[PDB]
């Protein structure tokens, strides 16, 4: 039945885009309009009882217009015809006061997804609040009952939403798509000898039937939380570092900002001179897969309506391309690569070792499992972040560690990766296993 | 303000006082401790200069209603991006489903009370011409570029928000606010012999854009900040590797008050303490910081970015002493957590918008000044770091571990500030770090009006402050 609510919403959104474009058309050289609507439920439990029930409904329309290469933008959450009219007028008025900028404008017609692919992103569920509560409660209760050292809770949580997005522009593109996301988590607190620790586990997917069970979530939550108890603060040292899979994804994630066209044309990236250079090991390829069916970050077009493409961003260690949008492409004398709004599923294969085998290879060193702070310079690659994780000796985890930092430079870190594990994290945009680096500076006692 | 806001949010949308009664009544059909209606309309603009031209401008509008039903620990919540009777009815009928049992229906009569004005009700978007606003950005560009030949790029942005809110609750609260907020941000890139670095400055508060053209220590504020961004960039360009490990750290006055925001601020929000999940839970009356430390959260500061004439529950902003001479005095609250803890609202019940739940949140968090001069503090260090500016920070309130990352820092060698060092993340335990504060300066200042605090995905304008202070032992995430 929810399919009908979504199809009604989609028709309304399509009409809102067409209305906005027509209102802009006689007064601008170009215009781009995006609208979205997201609806669903978010629930939490505390000690297995309902805590919060939140009903979500968010809508939005944005327009950008261009005249004499001058741009103006406006947005509204109200999608009434009169609100749309006011929004269009506001953008047009702004464009009288901004300066001509020839790199600005609607994306090139030759790059637009006029006939956008169906990526099967929409798997709705009629989950009632009571059903949502029971899933959250089950996850939380499974964590709480795992071990008597679990003495408090931050709850179970369940989220289920559907979305409709429509984009159009003055080249005649008008395409939209629907999507869903569902997730289930729990987060509990353990104590030992006057030390409290918190950790969490979760499952996420586009279809409810892709989720791990509540009991799986709770068991993982408890396992992770209990593993943090009674940490040591390491002494200041140099040692090898494994980025556990869950933070290894973020290690590769820093690449996005460093090869973004916006950073490149402004010369504000440490990789400015690295296009076609080997910045990673010669066996390492980062594959982008924007059209994976049901993919967590799949998209049929970027935020400027540009087609998304299968590309090897890194191929055998070599940086093959920048991540360009229409504006940054134009600054560089290039064409958009369909990266307005970010990256669309990165995949990095393992090199054959399990996490356990990686511990044995390293022998002695630090496993980082959680990082804190920004501490990454876009312009130099300098890296300094707070860390928690585990000390490893004799190829075995010895004790958890916290209240330490890890420091280095991304250029050196990336180039000298020893291996990547087969323990792939599969809940994220970037998916990879654990990553072994030969040395970082660890600050501590 | 209440009559003006009521005319704009209620009367203009076909609503009367008696509709408020009807909707609160619908909530009170259920067995609730509390219910509220939160109305909002807001207007945001931004303008950006880059490559010596006005590149971009935006105008963004939002409005809506949010409705909560609360019973003990429990909150039902629904909202709509429109202010209408139907939106209110739909939202109340969803929110009240948090409990099935009938209530007695006994609500308190709605009645507004006065609160102290903390900022103008004049709309900052309409109070200066567009070309005058753009002239602010043009002057920032010219000043930054003239400051040093190595300046190659300048991005300067101006943003302004005008927001009306009204809140009505089953406990009789009826209150409104009119909230202006403006911000100027400047980013510069410097280049020398193929080496590049960046610097930033800016600020603002709850007033019109004229503030950026007003005098700051004998110069035009915009000009002073343009020069500061360049200065920061050039320092960073010259910086060498930071040392690694535990050492004394002297923090500058102002924005380095991120220390307090992370080390104690979030940990003293009442939601975590009511649940027992904060390291500070049950520690009222204990020594949680050195005896030189008195930390306040102050929502009452005229014109400041982080202030709240009323919070989002209608509670007027307060000067709340959290830590007094090292002793924990209490927590920041919202109405839910105050009731559960047997305490009272403190003026810390804040929500990002009508589309989000309020929770306990900071306003302006700062440490009171002490007796030491900043020079005396620097002179006390044989080897360590002086960090007069930071980026951001983060805390885990359960394990009591926090970080914050330098944006300008120097070695101290033999009681003198010497070489600039590269950005480093500093890490410590909150309580243990506060207990290591051995000198507190006589030079309190707050940040320029730049802070955004995040909690549970909700961003808010928040201030920090402190004098210069010395932390005897803190772990510095350098490489050297
Ligand atoms: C009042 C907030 C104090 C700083 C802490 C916050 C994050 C936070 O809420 N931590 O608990 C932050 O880093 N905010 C940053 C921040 O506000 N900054 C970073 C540099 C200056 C200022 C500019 O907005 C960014 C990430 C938004
Ligand atoms: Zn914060």
């Amino acid at each position: 039945k929810v399919i009908s609510q979504v199809e009604a919403q989609r028709k309304i959104l399509e009409e809102a885009v067409s209305t906005a474009l027509e209102l802009a058309s006689g007064k601008s050289d170009g215009a781009e309009v995006a609208v979205s609507k997201t609806t669903g439920i978010s629930v939490s439990t505390r000690y297995g009882e309902v805590e919060n029930v939140e009903f979500n409904s968010d809508g939005a329309l944005g327009i950008t217009v261009y005249h004499q290469n001058r741009k103006g933008s406006a947005s509204s959450t109200d999608l009434s015809p009169q609100a749309i009219a006011r929004t269009v007028q506001a953008a047009l008025d702004i464009a009288r006061y901004t300066s001509p900028d020839p790199c600005a404008g609607v994306a090139d017609k030759e790059l637009l997804a006029f006939d956008a692919p169906d990526l099967d992103l929409f798997h709705p569920a009629e989950v009632s609040p009571d059903e949502a509560i029971e899933l959250a409660a089950r996850a939380e209760q499974a964590a709480l009952q795992a071990d008597k050292r679990i003495t408090n809770t931050e709850g179970g949580s369940f989220n289920s939403h559907y979305g409709v997005k429509v984009f159009g522009n003055s080249h005649g593109m008008l395409q939209g798509y629907c999507s869903t996301r569902h997730s289930l988590s729990s987060c509990v607190i353990a104590e030992e000898n006057g030390d409290m620790e918190r950790d969490y586990a979760y499952t996420i997917g586009r279809a409810m039937s892709d989720l791990q069970t509540p009991e799986w979530v709770g068991a993982d939550c408890a396992r992770r939380t209990l593993s943090r108890l009674s940490p040591r603060k390491l002494s200041t040292m140099k040692a090898p570092v494994i980025f556990a899979n869950e933070v290894a994804t973020g290690l590769f994630g820093h690449l996005v900002g460093a090869i973004a066209g916006g950073s490149v044309y402004r010369k504000s990236t440490f990789l400015l001179d690295s296009l076609g250079k080997q910045i990673l090991p010669d066996w390492l390829t980062i594959e982008e897969h924007p059209h994976l069916l049901k993919g967590l970050a799949s998209t049929p077009f970027d935020s400027e309506g540009v087609r998304t493409e299968r590309r090897d961003i890194i191929k055998d260690g070599i940086l093959t391309q920048w991540l360009l949008t229409s504006y940054s492409a134009r600054k560089l004398g290039l064409k958009s690569t369909g990266h307005a709004g970010g990256i669309h599923n990165w995949r990095i294969a393992g090199q054959g070792l399990s996490f356990e085998q990686m511990l044995k290879e390293m022998g002695t060193g630090l496993v980082v499992t959680e990082l804190m702070g920004q501490g990454v310079s876009a312009i130099t690659g300098d890296y300094s972040r707070g860390a928690a994780g585990f000390w490893v000796e004799n190829g075995e985890i010895q004790y958890p560690v916290s209240e330490i930092t890890i420091a280095g430079n991304l250029k050196d870190m990336w180039r000298n990766i020893v291996t990547v594990g087969n323990d792939i994290e599969t809940r994220s945009n970037i998916q990879c296993g654990s990553v072994l680096l030969p040395e970082m500076k660890i600050a501590g006692q | 303000s209440l009559n003006l806001v009521s005319e704009q949010l209620l009367a203009a949308n076909g609503l009367k006082h008696q509709d408020l009664f009807a909707i609160l009544g619908q909530l009170a059909e259920r067995r609730l401790d509390y219910g509220d209606l939160y109305f909002q309309s807001s207007y945001h603009e931004s303008w950006v200069l880059e490559d010596r031209i006005i590149k971009d401008g935006s105008y963004n509008i939002d409005q809506g209603v949010g409705v909560r039903a609360i019973s003990g620990e429990k909150t039902g919540f629904a909202y709509a991006d429109q202010i209408s009777l139907l939106a209110l009815e739909q939202s109340a009928q969803a929110a009240r489903t948090i409990v099935r049992d009938s209530g007695d229906g006994k609500v308190q009569t709605l009645g507004a009370v006065e609160h102290s004005p903390l900022y103008t009700s004049v709309d900052p978007l309409q109070s200066m011409s567009r070309e005058e606003k753009l002239d602010i950005l043009r002057r920032v560009d010219k000043v930054a570029r003239e400051a040093d030949k190595r300046v190659q790029e300048v991005t300067a942005s101006l943003s302004g928000v005008y927001e009306l809110i009204l809140v009505a609750a089953t406990d009789g609260t009826l209150a409104a606010d009119v909230r202006p907020l403006v911000r100027l941000s400047v980013s510069v890139l410097v280049e020398e012999d193929g080496k590049r670095e960046r610097g930033a400055s800016g600020g603002g508060g709850r007033f019109g854009y004229e503030f950026f053209l007003a005098d700051l220590d004998g110069e035009v504020r915009a000009d002073a900040w343009a020069k500061e961004a360049v200065r920061m960039a050039l320092v960073n360009l010259s910086a060498v590797a930071a040392p690694a490990g535990t050492m004394p750290v002297v923090l500058g006055a102002g924005w380095p008050g991120v220390l307090l925001h992370e080390a104690v601020g979030h940990g003293l929000e009442g939601d975590f303490n009511r649940r027992g999940t904060s390291v500070f839970s049950g520690q009222v009356g204990e020594l949680v910081a050195s005896e030189l430390c008195t930390v306040v959260d102050d929502g009452t500061m005229v014109d400041r970015r982080g202030s709240v004439a009323i919070d989002d529950e209608g509670t007027p902003g307060q000067y709340n002493v959290l830590i007094e001479n090292g002793i924990l005095k209490g927590y920041m609250q919202d109405k839910l957590n105050a009731r559960l803890m047997g305490m009272t609202p403190t003026g810390n019940g804040r929500r990002e918008s009508y589309a989000h739940l309020p929770m306990p949140r900071m306003t302006n968090t700062y440490m009171l000044p002490g007796k030491s001069t900043p020079q005396e503090i620097i002179e006390s260090v044989e080897y360590g770091i002086y960090a007069p500016n930071f980026g951001g920070g983060q805390v885990d309130i359960t394990s009591d571990k926090f970080v914050f990352s330098t944006s300008e820092a120097y070695l101290i060698e033999n009681g003198k500030v010497t070489k600039p060092v590269k950005g480093a993340t500093l890490i410590g335990s909150g309580i243990e770090t506060m207990q290591q504060i051995s000198m507190v300066g006589n030079d309190l200042k707050l940040d320029n009006g730049v802070g955004v605090c995040g909690k549970e995905g909700q961003s808010l304008p928040v201030g920090v402050g402190q004098p210069t202070l010395k932390v005897d032992n803190l772990t510095v995430g350098g490489t050297a």
